[PDB]
């Protein structure tokens, strides 16, 4: 049996090889204990607080809306240590690895944004941390894996296979299917098996708990929308979670669509691909017509996956969400936008759902309305992309 | 799964163990399979399992990971899989044939429509390596609708409750990944469960002689096979026998 639900109606599942099963089961008990225990949830508080920075600002921005009827409010996880809101679920998975009697973490990586947030919690924390990244990965992400290194980290080449994710994932679980009574596998977004949705969502919720108190006391009231982008879905479910049962709160999550749906180029399954099993859940995946996983594509490295958590293909199926596509040329326009008008460089990921308000606000410019954006992290990292693309196109 | 029933009958009879050699299909391309796999049963091999080439595979080691990739750079499909495996069983029809499937392969086109084509290919066993008992319901069903034995690993970290469901939902034969070994199999035989294979790590004579000392009904190789075929890529003559070879020997290990 479980403790709790480990599906989204028909979405998410425990599907893994039966060895690994006792170690979900043992970290669905660790979380459910944790979730109350005042001491847990005082330990976690204060690593918010004290070393992420939390809260973080909702910023008002003036500049861009201008002229219309949208006030725009942008929360701020680009300013929590770390530059993006990994942190924050990466520091809850770490002191359950603690309470579970564990000191050593798993994780893999591909680009290397959660394999640092990995790396950074472990360090604090004094965890022995040991990332799986694919030797072809390796090669061509020397600054990421530079960070891990630097903050201790032991960053592992795959060479097996295709030496890319698949790879380093795969050894990464073979790893935790042998030491998981010692070591704990910090998975990246709220996806996989359960109970890792459920984890990920509740370690995340401080996004819109704080939102939602934040516009109570600037505004008097909920927003119209809250508005994230969907890579894996951790900062969307972790902005929409305090909204979920406020049901005049629209909650907008936002795909990657690469060069145009059309292309087939994307990342979007939720809306543009089918329902599958793999990585552990049933969830709209990318797939061939014979049951392969297709290639993603997207700008953003941070979106670009071919599927997405279990409780946004829910939300989606009964209507309380909605999802939409941004492409590549959507989101730099945003990105160019916010520096120039705002003076914030955001995450070409969180440029997405920037690009989606900026279209809510421009399509009908008189329509009243309150948006908050998610704005998932800093842009610094995306300004080599963002030049390269500008200087070959010409502007 | 009948296959299976009869296989074991025949080896009782004999005070005989099962060996049971992994392959993926198509590797290193379809026709060497093909010949490979012909190799395998007329050297003594009593069953077969058989792996379906998929994109993301994550519950494999290295030397699979290696074989799928193999089968892909032939451009191995689904579709071909189950053409190979109705060419299998129209030459060999008494040797009980199992494949070792993702759950997406599975699910892909129906459940249902998956093990009515195993079905109607002359497949024996499914074993899905990334379902647990826990969410085999419908994997289960439409396997026992349509003939074909679920297959389910008993780990080496299980529990009763665990033993108990794997003897009660699982046909064929029980795969074995080895609480004390001897223990496992006393308690699998208690509860019904298919005759025992142990899996972990096969891959000398005197595993598959331990095995059947032990009690169980015999031994699967999940990566010794596979192993000589990376090994041998640029002689697929040497190929053919080193796996005549070693399975010669595997088998001979099981005339206990
Ligand atoms: C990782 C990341 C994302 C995408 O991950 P989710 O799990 O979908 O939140 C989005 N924005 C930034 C800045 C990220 O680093
Ligand atoms: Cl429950
Ligand atoms: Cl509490
Ligand atoms: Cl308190
Ligand atoms: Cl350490
Ligand atoms: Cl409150
Ligand atoms: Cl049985
Ligand atoms: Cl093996
Ligand atoms: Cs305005
Ligand atoms: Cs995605």
């Amino acid at each position: 049996t479980t403790l709790l639900n480990p599906y989204f109606g028909e979405f998410g599942g425990m599907y893994v090889p039966q060895i690994l099963m006792p170690a979900l089961n043992q970290l669905e008990e660790a979380f459910v204990s944790a979730q109350k225990d005042p001491e847990f949830q005082a330990q976690f508080a204060d690593l918010l607080k004290n070393y992420a920075g939390r809260p973080t600002a909702l910023t008002k921005c003036q500049n861009i809306t201008a002229g219309t009827r949208t006030t725009l409010y942008l929360k701020r996880e680009d300013l929590l240590h770390g530059g993006a809101h990994k942190t924050n679920q990466v520091l809850g998975q770490a002191l359950l690895a603690k309470r579970m009697g564990k000191s050593e973490i798993i994780a893999e990586t591909g680009a290397g944004q959660h394999g640092v947030a990995s790396a950074l919690a472990s360090a604090l924390l004094g965890l022995k941390c040991r990332i799986y990244m694919g030797a072809k990965d390796v090669e061509r992400q020397s600054p990421n894996v530079f960070r891990m290194r630097l903050m201790g980290a032991e960053v592992i080449p795959v060479h097996s296979g295709s030496a890319t994710l698949t790879d380093a994932c795969n050894e990464a679980l073979r790893d935790w299917s042998g030491s998981y009574e010692t070591a704990h596998y910090m998975l990246g977004t709220a996806a996989g098996p359960h109970p890792y949705p459920t984890i990920v969502r509740e370690f995340q919720r401080m996004i819109g708990e704080e939102t939602k108190a934040q516009i109570l006391d600037k505004e008097g009231r909920l927003p119209d929308a809250v508005i994230a982008c969907v890579g894996g879905g951790s900062n969307a479910i972790g902005m929409f979670a305090d909204f979920i049962n406020d049901t005049s709160v629209g909650l907008i999550g936002v795909e990657p669509g690469g060069h145009g749906i059309e292309t087939g180029e994307h990342g979007a399954p939720l809306k543009h691909g089918r329902v599958g099993i793999y990585f552990g859940m049933k969830a709209p995946m990318m797939q061939t017509a014979d049951g392969q996983i297709e290639e993603s594509y997207s700008i953003s490295a941070g979106l670009d996956f071919p599927s997405v958590g279990p409780q946004h293909a829910y939300l989606n199926s009964i209507g309380r969400a909605d999802y939409v596509s941004i492409t590549d040329d959507e989101a730099l326009e945003a990105f160019k936008t916010l520096c120039r008008h705002e003076g914030i460089i955001p995450a070409l990921e969180s440029s997405h759902a920037l690009a989606h308000a900026l279209k809510m606000m421009r399509e009908q410019p008189e329509k009243e309305q309150l948006l908050v954006v998610n704005l998932s992290g800093r842009g610094d990292k995306d300004i080599f992309t963002v030049h390269d693309i500008l200087k070959a196109r010409g502007e | 799964m009948e296959r299976y029933e009869n296989l074991f009958a025949q080896l009782n009879d004999r005070r005989e163990g099962a060996f049971v050699p992994f392959v993926t299909l198509g590797d290193p391309g379809i026709e060497q399979s093909l010949k490979i796999i012909d190799t395998l049963i007329d050297a003594g091999a009593d069953a077969l399992e058989l792996g379906v080439p998929f994109s993301d595979p994550l519950a494999d080691g290295p030397t699979i990971q290696n074989a799928n990739l193999r089968a892909f750079a032939a451009g191995v499909t689904p579709a071909q899989c189950f053409e190979m495996l109705a060419l299998i069983r129209e030459k060999h029809p008494t040797i009980p044939i199992g494949l070792l499937m993702y759950a997406n392969l599975v699910f892909n086109n129906g459940i249902d429509a998956f093990y009515a084509r195993c079905e109607q290919v002359g497949v024996d066993s499914v074993l899905v390596a990334d379902v647990p008992v826990e969410e085999s319901a419908p994997f289960r069903q439409a396997a026992l609708r349509h003939n074909i034995a679920p297959i389910f690993i008993c780990p080496p970290n299980a529990d009763d409750d665990l033993l108990r469901q794997v003897a009660s939902y699982g046909r064929g034969y029980t795969y074995l990944l080895s609480l004390p070994l001897h223990h496992l199999i006393e308690k699998l035989k208690e509860y019904h469960a298919a005759p025992a294979l142990q899996g972990f790590g096969i891959s000398s004579p005197e595993q598959v002689s331990a095995a059947v000392r032990a009690g169980a009904a015999g031994a699967i190789s999940g990566s010794a096979i596979v192993k000589i075929i990376e090994k041998n890529l640029a002689s697929p003559k040497q190929m053919l026998a080193e796996l005549r070879s070693f399975v010669s020997a595997m088998k001979a290990a099981s005339r206990a």
